[PDB]
């Protein structure tokens, strides 16, 4: 037998030799993060991560992948959030994310925390997930805009979010995306991201080259011309407007 | 919408 591979639209894959009816199933499946690289390897069924090992993808030989597992005993399992359950491990990190990024204060004024890289990246690179409790649109809209500082929309139906007390690194982090601060002159994007333990998700992306230690931020996208935004955001959307006449 | 990049 010979090997496949599935590629998400983000860059993620699937890959191992599959079964009889062309599915990813077996004790020798992987998931392959956007680096090319970074691994989580062992038994899937039908593409859902039963038990992923970390390891590493060191070469590839005729397309077969092959790699050393990594020390320690990390393991990671399919775990879609619900609306009341954030993650089995919410302090469990993922292991592609730390490597790219950390928490500290925000360099923006009064902003609390920030997402920073780590290394310096090129453009177009998956640095983070964002990963949250799955709850409707009508929940979000319909509440004060202080219980709204993490939600993120992911589709029509879907919005998440990362409530209290789970904003804090110290009970929840499994995914660093909401620690992303807003910008208007951003360096990175939300794109859609399909992960092998969350689910389909968002991301942050770079869209051009950061550097090690930048403040990542994205644009939050709140709708000026309902602006349905919080306080914080409208004061700096003027300033925005204001610097280019 | 009160969340982060929704699409209008
Ligand atoms: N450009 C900006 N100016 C001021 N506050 C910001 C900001 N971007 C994000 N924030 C803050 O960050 C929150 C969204 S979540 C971002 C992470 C947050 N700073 C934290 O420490 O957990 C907002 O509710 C607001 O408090």
């Amino acid at each position: 037998h010979g090997v496949c591979w599935i590629y998400y639209p983000d860059g993620g894959s699937l890959v191992g030799e599959v079964n009889e009816d062309g599915e990813m199933t077996g004790e020798k499946i992987a998931y392959v993060y956007p680096d090319e690289r970074t691994a989580l390897y062992g038994k899937f069924i039908d593409g859902e991560m039963i038990e992923g090992k970390l390891a590493t993808l060191m070469s590839t030989e005729e397309g077969r992948p092959h790699f050393e597992l990594m020390p320690g005993n990390s393991v990671y399992h399919f775990d879609k959030s619900t609306s009341s359950c954030i993650s089995t491990n919410a302090l469990l990190p993922d292991p592609y994310e730390s490597e790219r990024v950390y928490v500290a204060e925000s360099l923006i004024s009064s902003a609390g925390e920030g997402l920073f890289s780590k290394v310096a990246v090129g453009p177009n690179t998956v640095m983070s997930f964002y990963n949250g409790v799955r709850i409707t649109h009508q929940e979000v809209d319909s509440r004060d805009w202080a219980l709204n500082g993490n939600t993120l929309s992911l589709d029509e139906e879907t919005v998440i979010d990362v409530p209290e007390p789970y904003n804090h690194v110290s009970k929840y982090c499994a995914s660093l995306g909401h620690k992303a601060n807003h910008s208007f002159t951003p360096n990175c994007i939300f794109d859609m991201f399909v992960h092998p333990r969350f689910g389909p998700i968002k991301c942050i992306r770079t869209l051009r080259a950061v550097e090690a230690d930048e403040e990542l931020t994205v644009a939050y996208g709140y709708d000026h011309s309902p602006p349905e935004a919080p306080e914080w955001y409208q004061v700096e959307l003027k300033a925005f407007q204001a610097t280019q006449q | 919408s009160k969340s982060k990049d929704r699409k209008y």
